[PDB]
RNA sequence: CCGAGGGUAGGGCCCGUGACUGGGGCGAAGUCGUAACAAGGUAGCUGUACCGGAAGGUGCGGCUGGA
RNA sequence: CCUGGUCCACCCGUGACGCUGAGGCGCGAAAGCGUGGGGAGCAAACCGGAUUAGAUACCCGGGUAGUCCACGCCCUAAACGAUGCGCGCUAGGUCUCUGGGUCUCCUGGGGGCCGAAGCUAACGCGUUAAGCGCGCCGCCUGGGGAGUACGGCCGCAAGGC
RNA sequence: GGAGGAAGAAGCCCUUCGGGGUGUAAACUCCUGAACCCGGGACGAAACCCCCGACGAGGGGACUGACGGUACCGGGGUAAUAGCGCCGGCCAACUCCGUGCCAGCAGCCGCGGUAAUACGGAGGGCGCGAGCGUUACCCGGAUUCACUGGGCGUAAAGGGCGUGUAGGCGGCCUGGGGCGUCCCAUGUGAAAGACCACGGCUCAACCGUGGGGGAGCGUGGGAUACGCUCAGGCUAGACG
RNA sequence: AGCUAGUUGGUGGGGUAAUGGCCCACCAAGGCGACGACGGGUAGCCGGUCUGAGAGGAUGGCCGGCCACAGGGGCACUGA
């Protein structure tokens, strides 16, 4: 009945880059979307699309991993390393704008909730406001 | 030719009617000092050739360590089996904080402020193998956005 | 400024009086998570206006008798007694406690 | 443990055993003598090393090591303890400090002194 | 404190050579030229590995011993620096050449440090002004280090003010060598220094 | 009137101690047997029951961590 | 005869009514206990016969509770997958049980074996996860002392928690 | 105490009888003068009080020091206390002799049974210094109570199995509230300590001045993604 | 693991600088507890202090703020 529907999402990718998998759908979602366009806008993805399995919506999600490799193992290094949700359904994750975290030295990124939309650790930080940690990817 | 320091040195053994051979490892790291290092692992009949084999697959296999400062891109944490190794880069004069295994790999591949932390099973080898892995995935703001090209 | 709560009425069987249920919350001082906690205060009630299962605010006003130091501010919201059941229930496992 | 679980039952604090009651917390007990004898070494040693059970002040009553070469205590000269055990006699958990009360110094001895309670000799 | 006793033993010892002597240490007889062995029974044996603490601890203990300063002040010293803003290699000599003996050694002033210290200590020395007798005594910018009025009479002043003449010293510093008098021009930067030690492995050994 | 406490009486908890008694821990090289580890020389372990100087045995069902 | 759960098909009805679950309650192998039946075979105990240094055993001939039924207790276990339950996601190969279809094929539930990726200290696990995640419950914190002692609750007891 | 001072005294310790070591250390030589001797000697003390003005605002005058003849300044001036811990490994420092599971060491692993770097003395060495060691206790290392930051097939660890009470957790969209949550302002958060700067005592310790911060909590305003609550709809969970 | 008789509330009084079951009469039968009541153990509390990468853990001596006590216990008097 799938407790926390985000923390799935982001397992249902991390899951699908495993094995490099071309889309993946998940159960469509406005704060799912809003989540996607990050990954997006901040390039962890080609980006999404609306679909549609029966009448039932889900999400084609469209991954994004680097060069093909040479040596043993060719398998190519991946855009999204290391996705895992923060604030969690049994664990609410708050923190002022002081607070808020510095995911992976500048590289990586906290995609957070706030009271004026899903900004992320750079765009809350700037627009001066705090809000539900909702995850870190890099 | 690089640095070559030899981290440490075993005797094992194994069993047979008579008695028990023998039978002596090695484990080193090898650098530069400029971002190049390589861990290498030689066991054999005896000290000196063993030590000798070290050397020689560390050349083998080595990683380039994108330094910066003369610290470290990143931080991050690695687990090799049941041996955990976080890397904690600080700002310059600092020094090189870790265990006699985690900083000699540490100084060759040149590093001169580094926070580090040895978790986990603290056998000697495993942390090495540890540390290896974890500056093999170490990533610079470049190669960063390299990826999120498109 | 006078403190003010609101709970519901969860026991009438006083002369004047109405003790009101009060819940709050707040993060865990260490483990985070919201935890809900609540108090009992006992409540003036004048013209015995309030009855069972209403929900209210209570004003932090001058001590009307011992363990007594709330009154019934305003009405809230009539017809709550779905609340009241938890409590209640609450209780009577109590006597699946003891030996 | 879930995050609620802990909310609930929460963590326990450790808390260790006094490895030794000398009492009040304290560095070290005044005692006297009960009995004045010579036990034998634990697992793969052997010896016999001079022991005293000392009456402490607090009304107890505990086995004590003599530390050194030779001594001069008997059924009931005073003493003062220090407090360590010995891997090696079951039953002492304690030292006997040299060089106070009816406790000589070590006869003769030159090298690490603090311990044994010797005082620095002249040179002439 | 300051050591007294035996002193090119750790001249030797150390391996690296050192001046805790001054002139004799430029003899072919500093002990050290004749003998490139630490002392005692032992010295000229196969010299085993040393271990990395082994080498942490002679590091700053050579350091250390340069200054003949005590342990505590030298660690004293070392969380100084460390407490203060900046690269702590650096910042624990800069404080460690602010010491009114080391000023009056680097100076000229004094021939050994450890003659540069008796030298302060029976006031000897001054300052923008006023005497003192305070080896510890951290100079600032900007700061006379002259010799005392009684003291410009003395045969070892001069023979020391002596050679002195002429002879460069110092970029952060200055010698007005007749009126025997130096400036303390600014806090040095890591090359201004030239000693045998890498400092980084100080750092180390009080991380421990 | 209440009231420090004192007295009488009956309960509750905790500490110390007690002929004697139960097992338990440890102790370089004691007496008796051989139970287990190799098919351990009757596969082992097991809950329960009964019995025996002791390990243990046997019954009943069970597990393989046995064949 | 009475009755539980359960799978499939049709997309019809309700409209989130869910998951978990401290305590509570119910069930819970064998042995064991109470009252009353029953009793062929088997068989603790017990008796012999052998073996043996001895043989309170193994093997042999006997043999009583018990093993069976009714009602009531007892509540343990290598009560084992030594793997809590629910949901989503992450290659397939093979044979097997049982449903449904414009049935050399396809799909749904279940029992197995080899195995991607991944996990694993290793052995091994692997869409019946020990992978990747979320929820909630239970549990561990060096060995012996000891599942002993005390107290408590339960039980006829044995004993259990 | 500082500078010089042998291819390097004697004594003592090793020794492959050539030698090696303490060791520039000592002696010795000059210069410096802790101490002590003589002199001078405070800040801390300007008010209360008096005169004029008005007993006021303002002006002037005078008394008072426990420490104390102590600090501190000047002159003379003597080479002038060193001790404790260890040196098997962790962990730095090694050789002789004595000893012989004895005497003893001991935080752990362990050492001692006739050649002991592990006991005991010695020589030497490492370490610190008016201290060095020991005992006791608190935190650390212990990521070994694990929120940060751990685990349960066999290492300790899944409840013998269900049912379900409280509780914890909650699928898709729309709207209202704004409780959590987020931001701003304001009050509060004493001083001392702490941290950053600057100066006072010859430095420092101490000590003064200034600055900057502190979660929390009260108050006023604002935001509405996620959680909550009320209201409306849906069918992918669940039920029939 | 159950607690409670001034116990919970009420009316009227007494009392105080003042609220109040603080106290006294009469009335009703309530009040509290697994969010741990009651009971036992231990402890003065804080600004701080020690330690720790930090989250924490330990701690409350000197100094400052508050409370408590003055051989053990009770009492009231004078009085802002
Ligand atoms: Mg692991
Ligand atoms: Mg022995
Ligand atoms: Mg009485
Ligand atoms: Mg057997
Ligand atoms: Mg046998
Ligand atoms: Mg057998
Ligand atoms: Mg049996
Ligand atoms: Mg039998
Ligand atoms: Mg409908
Ligand atoms: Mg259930
Ligand atoms: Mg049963
Ligand atoms: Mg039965
Ligand atoms: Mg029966
Ligand atoms: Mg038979
Ligand atoms: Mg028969
Ligand atoms: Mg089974
Ligand atoms: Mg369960
Ligand atoms: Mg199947
Ligand atoms: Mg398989
Ligand atoms: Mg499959
Ligand atoms: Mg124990
Ligand atoms: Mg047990
Ligand atoms: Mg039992
Ligand atoms: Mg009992
Ligand atoms: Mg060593
Ligand atoms: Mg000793
Ligand atoms: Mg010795
Ligand atoms: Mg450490
Ligand atoms: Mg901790
Ligand atoms: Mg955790
Ligand atoms: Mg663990
Ligand atoms: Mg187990
Ligand atoms: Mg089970
Ligand atoms: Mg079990
Ligand atoms: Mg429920
Ligand atoms: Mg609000
Ligand atoms: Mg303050
Ligand atoms: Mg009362
Ligand atoms: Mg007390
Ligand atoms: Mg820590
Ligand atoms: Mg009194
Ligand atoms: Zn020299």
């Amino acid at each position: 009945m799938l407790t926390d529907p985000i923390a799935d999402m982001l397992t249902r990718i991390r899951n699908a880059t495993r094995v490099y998998k071309e889309s993946t759908d998940v159960p469509a979602s406005r704060f799912k979307e809003e989540i996607l366009r990050i990954l997006a806008r901040e390039g962890f993805i080609k980006g999404y699309e609306r679909v549609d399995v029966d009448g039932k919506p889900y999400l084609r999600v469209y991954l994004k991993y680097g060069p093909r490799r040479q040596g043993p193992d060719p398998r190519p290094e991946q855009v999204i390393h290391h996705i895992r949700r923060i604030s969690k359904p049994g664990r609410r994750v708050y923190v002022g704008v002081k607070e808020i975290p510095r995911v992976r030295r500048g590289l990586g990124i906290a995609i957070l909730s706030t009271s004026k939309g899903v900004l992320t650790d750079r765009e809350a930080r700037k627009l001066g406001v705090g809000g539900e940690l909702i995850c870190e990817v890099w | 030719d690089f640095e070559e320091k030899m981290i440490l040195i075993r005797r094992t053994a194994r069993m047979q009617a008579g008695g028990r051979r023998f039978r002596f490892g090695a484990l080193v790291v090898v650098g530069d000092r400029q971002g190049r290092v390589g861990l290498g692992f030689g066991k054999a009949p005896e000290v000196p050739l063993a030590v000798q084999k070290a050397g020689y697959y560390a050349r083998r296999n080595m990683v380039e360590v994108p330094l910066q400062n003369g610290t470290i891109p990143h931080e991050i944490e690695v687990e090799f089996g049941a041996s955990k190794i976080v890397l904690k880069p600080a700002a310059p004069g600092t020094g090189v904080i870790a265990g006699a295994v985690p900083r000699a790999i540490l100084e060759l591949a040149g590093v001169t402020d580094i926070l580090t932390k040895e978790l986990g099973s603290r056998n000697p080898i495993n942390i090495a193998y540890a540390t290896m892995e974890a500056l093999r995935q170490l990533r610079t703001k470049a190669d960063v956005e390299r990826l999120r090209k498109g | 400024p006078k403190k003010v709560l609101t709970g519901v009425v969860v026991s009438d069987k006083m002369q004047k009086t109405v003790t009101v249920l009060v819940e709050r919350q707040f993060p865990h001082p260490l483990y985070g998570k919201v935890i809900k906690r609540s108090k009992k205060y006992l409540a003036h009630d004048p013209e015995e206006k309030y009855k069972l299962g209403d929900v209210v605010e209570i004003i932090e006003s001058r001590p009307i008798s011992k363990r007594k130091r709330f009154r019934v501010l305003r009405l809230v919201e009539s017809g709550r007694m779905d609340l009241v059941e938890k409590y209640l229930i609450r209780r009577q496992n109590y006597e699946s406690l003891s030996k | 443990p879930t995050i609620n679980q802990l909310v609930r039952k929460g963590r326990e604090k450790v808390r260790k055993k006094s490895k030794v009651p000398a009492l009040k917390g304290a560095p070290f007990r005044r005692g006297v003598c009960t009995v004045v004898r010579t036990v034998t070494p634990k697992k793969p040693n052997s010896a016999l090393r001079k022991v005293a059970k000392v009456r402490l002040t607090s009304g107890y009553e505990v086995t004590a090591y003599i530390p050194g070469e030779g001594h001069n205590l008997q059924e009931h000269s005073v003493v003062l303890i220090r407090g360590g055990r010995v891997k090696d006699l079951p039953g002492v958990r304690y030292h006997i400090v040299r060089g106070v009360y009816d406790a000589a110094g070590v006869k003769d001895r030159k090298k690490s002194r603090s311990k044994y309670g010797t005082k620095k000799p002249k040179e002439a | 404190g300051r050591y007294i006793g035996p002193v090119c033993r750790l001249c030797r010892r150390e391996g690296v050579k050192l001046y805790l002597k001054g002139e004799r240490c430029y003899s072919p007889k500093c002990a050290m030229e004749r003998r490139p062995y630490p002392p005692g029974q032992h010295g000229q044996k196969r010299a085993r590995r040393p271990s990395d603490y082994a080498v942490r601890l002679r590091e700053k203990q050579k350091l250390r011993r340069i200054y003949g300063i005590s342990e505590r002040q030298f660690r004293n010293l070392f969380e100084e620096a460390s407490k203060k803003k900046g690269v702590t290699g650096s910042v624990f000599l800069g404080l460690l050449e602010s010491r009114l003996d080391n000023v009056v050694y680097r100076l000229g002033f004094a021939v050994s440090r450890r003659q540069a210290r008796q030298l302060v200590r029976h006031g000897h020395i001054t300052v923008n002004g006023r005497r003192v007798d305070l080896p510890s005594y951290r100079v600032r910018p900007g700061d006379e280090i002259a010799v005392a009025e009684k003291s410009r009479n003395l045969e070892l002043i001069r023979q020391n003010l002596e050679a002195m003449k002429g002879r460069k010293v110092g970029p952060w510093l200055s010698l007005d060598v007749e009126g025997m008098k130096g400036k303390f021009l600014r806090l040095p930067d890591r090359e201004d220094l030239a000693l045998p030690v890498n400092e980084q492995l100080v750092i180390e050994f009080y991380s421990r």
